[PDB]
């Protein structure tokens, strides 16, 4: 039972910086490819970046394209989000997750293993 | 129908469809697109609508995911895309995912 496990939120004013981490128990995290979603209330949860298992190759959403940044350690079991130039619309739930099949893909239904999420607020 | 790729189901493979002339601004290419154009997908793979928050993110997968499956498919009888080709797959491809989108978006 690999668990997931979301870091690093909290309050910051616009046009500020955090990083998020998403901490993997288990042996296996190297193995797979893994994403980020976000969900505000009132709205689903949707993808914000993907990351291949071996770091080769990631994907953003157009929104946070140039703004964020998705790395991963493999020697750690952890991934990150990094998170420049924060704005009012970021404002969310942050997860990661897990990719289910052998390519990163931007729809809901593309990762699983959901961690509990962590909060992002940007002031206005 | 449904569809599996790269070991994740909840794909559709959506119908055979009319592929669009796409045009490139030079004669020549649009003569390279009509001449290679039977060589690039004329059915697309995309999920769900409610699996995305926008527009984009579908069309996205569905480009990138159908481009991938034909270029396996292919590969097995011997096709090879080049530069030219795989641009203009992605030109096509994309065409046919967005309207794919617009009946999803309708529904």
């Amino acid at each position: 039972a690999a668990q997931l496990q979301e870091s690093g939120g909290g309050l910051v004013q616009p046009g500020g910086s955090l990083r998020l981490s998403c901490a993997a128990s288990g042996r296996t995290f190297s193995s797979y490819n893994m994403g980020w979603f976000r969900q505000a209330p009132g709205k689903g949860r949707e993808f914000v970046a993907s990351i291949t298992s071996s770091g080769d190759k990631s994907d953003y959403t157009d929104s946070v394209k140039g703004r964020f940044t998705i790395s991963r350690d493999n020697a750690k079991n952890t991934m990150y989000l990094q998170m420049n130039n924060l704005k009012p619309e970021d404002t969310a739930t942050y997860y990661c997750a897990r990719g289910l099949g052998i390519y990163i893909i931007r729809a809901r239904g593309g990762y699983d293993h959901w961690g509990q999420g962590t909060q992002v607020t940007v002031s206005s | 129908a449904g569809a599996v790729v790269g070991g994740l189901g909840g794909y559709m493979l959506g119908s055979a469809m009319s592929r669009p002339i796409i045009h490139f601004g030079s004669d020549y290419e649009d003569r390279y697109y009509r001449e290679n154009m039977h060589r690039y997908p004329n059915q697309v793979y995309y999920r769900p609508m409610d699996e995305y928050s926008n527009q984009n993110n579908f069309v996205h997968d569905c480009v990138n995911i159908t481009i991938k499956q034909h270029t396996v498919t292919t590969t097995t009888k011997g096709e090879n895309f080049t530069e030219t080709d795989v641009k203009m797959m992605e030109r096509v491809v994309e065409q046919m995912c967005i309207t794919q989108y617009e009946r999803e978006s309708q529904a």
